[PDB]
């Protein structure tokens, strides 16, 4: 149990996850937090986008890591 | 390898939008300026084909439209906009899983081979400014039907009618798989609301259109969410909705729908495009993420698009890039590098579709 950043285009989420956590996961916790639906959520972190099925520890997401959420 | 399609509206608008330069009533934006920058041959002295071409070339491998684009011309211009989200594409391909989405893909025993018809979805998001689907399908902000219908009417037609005769030429019929096209990423504000819009959209083209596609059989429209299971007659087809995100067990996008097989019906798939991406979008930065991309990483639609021979990859449900580029790589090895690398641009043959509803050259 872990917490990482999520940069907007600006205001940071503080998630509260786990390295087994997948990115829909992640999603879901942002959608909870923010009410953007998981569809409309692009999630990039070290300049790839993060895809559905992985996990966070896949990417090498660590502790304070910071995420960063495309919007419209 | 691949072969692009638009309606006859779409080429009015690209030769309204070629006279307009030729006249100076509009400039090029700065992508579309940068294709024609190569050129040594100016705007007046192109064809209508060269200079539709071009414009298409001006898509970059990905790009996220909802959000990162400013309809100004310091990317595209409205004008251009509204033409590129007209295009569409279709390719042969092999099939290597079902498509579903993340860990849930499904891997044929033997690849399965069909069609992918890339169409952009109504791009009802933006970062910035309105978007000319905006303009075109919202009545003050409220969606209109109609509006929507002739929309996708415009997009998906050349598609229909270039595999009705496709299914003809193979002494087939036809099983298209369509997707929740426009109702994830591009459907902004309207992700509550869209979902019977698209629905609607396609019963009406099918409806309208049944007597110029007697090749198309079985249609399988899958929007995931947020619609009821449902079939219905329209003309001879088969019409499904089969959301596989509420009944369990149904089948792929990336797979023969019941009712067909390899024997009777060749497979399409629609994939929900994106006005400004080469094919597959997302999945060029390696991400097998959206409609878009997973279909794309789960075809060889990159080899396709590219010319190379990449290698499916069982364990990710994933085309490769060829071993040739990814053997002695300490990084950067997506299929976008690929391409950045080898200089690889999108461009290939078009046609149009004609008052006679036939597909022909654009002159
Ligand atoms: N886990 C899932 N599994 C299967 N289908 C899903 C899932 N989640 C959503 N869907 C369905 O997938 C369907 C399509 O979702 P989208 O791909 O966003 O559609 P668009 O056209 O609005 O976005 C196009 C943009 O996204 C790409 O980058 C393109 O390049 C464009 O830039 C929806 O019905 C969802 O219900």
């Amino acid at each position: 149990s872990m917490q990482i950043f999520v940069k907007t285009l600006g205001k940071t989420i503080t998630l509260e996850v786990e390295p087994s956590d997948t990115i829909e996961n992640v999603k879901a916790k942002i959608q909870d937090k923010e009410g953007i639906p998981p569809d409309q959520q692009r999630l990039i972190f070290a300049g790839k986008q993060l895809e559905d099925g992985r996990t966070l520890s896949d990417y090498n997401i660590q502790k304070e890591s910071t995420l960063h959420l495309v919007l419209r | 390898a691949y072969q692009l399609l638009l309606s006859k509206e779409t080429l009015n608008k690209i030769l309204q939008y070629k006279q307009n330069l030729e006249k100076g009533l509009a400039t090029p934006g700065k992508f579309f300026l940068e294709e024609l920058s190569k050129q040594e041959k100016s705007i007046s002295e192109m064809d209508i084909t060269t200079f539709t071409q071009l414009l298409i070339q001006s898509k970059k491998p990905q790009v996220f439209a909802e959000s990162q684009v400013y309809h100004d011309g310091t990317d595209w211009t409205l004008e251009e906009e509204s033409i590129l989200g007209d295009v569409s594409v279709n390719m042969p391909v092999t099939m290597y899983n079902d498509g579903g989405h993340g860990s849930s893909f499904k891997n044929h025993p033997k690849p399965i081979s069909g069609y992918l018809a890339y169409v952009p979805g109504a791009l009802l998001a933006s970062g910035s400014g309105p978007t000319s689907d905006m303009k075109e399908v919202l009545d003050n902000g409220k969606l209109n039907q109609d509006k929507l219908n002739a929309l996708y009417e415009r997009r998906l037609l050349p598609q229909l009618i270039h595999f009705n005769e496709l299914a003809r030429q193979n002494e087939k019929q036809a099983a298209i798989t369509i997707p929740g096209i426009g109702t994830g990423c591009f459907s902004g504000a309207y992700y509550d609301v869209i979902k019977p819009y698209v629905r609607n959209a396609l019963i009406h083209i099918l409806e309208k259109h049944k007597d110029s596609l007697p090749y198309i059989d079985i249609i399988h429209y899958d929007p995931y969410m947020g619609d009821e299971p449902a079939e219905k007659k329209i003309g001879h087809m088969s019409f499904r909705v089969s959301p596989s995100g509420v009944v369990r067990g149904t089948t792929g996008q990336l797979d023969y729908p019941l009712g067909s097989n390899p024997d009777t019906h060749i497979l399409v798939s629609i994939v929900a495009w994106a006005h400004f991406s080469w094919p597959g979008n997302d999945y060029w930065g390696g991400a097998r993420q959206t409609d878009d991309g997973v279909k794309a990483a789960s075809t060889d639609t990159m080899g396709q698009v590219t010319g190379a021979t990449g290698v499916y990859d069982k364990k990710w449900g994933r085309y490769m890039p060829p071993e040739s580029f990814t053997k002695d790589r300490k990084g950067m090895s997506d299929w976008g590098d690929y391409v950045r690398e080898n200089g690889i641009v999108f461009n290939g043959p078009v046609l149009a579709l004609d008052k006679s509803g036939k597909l022909d050259t654009l002159e």
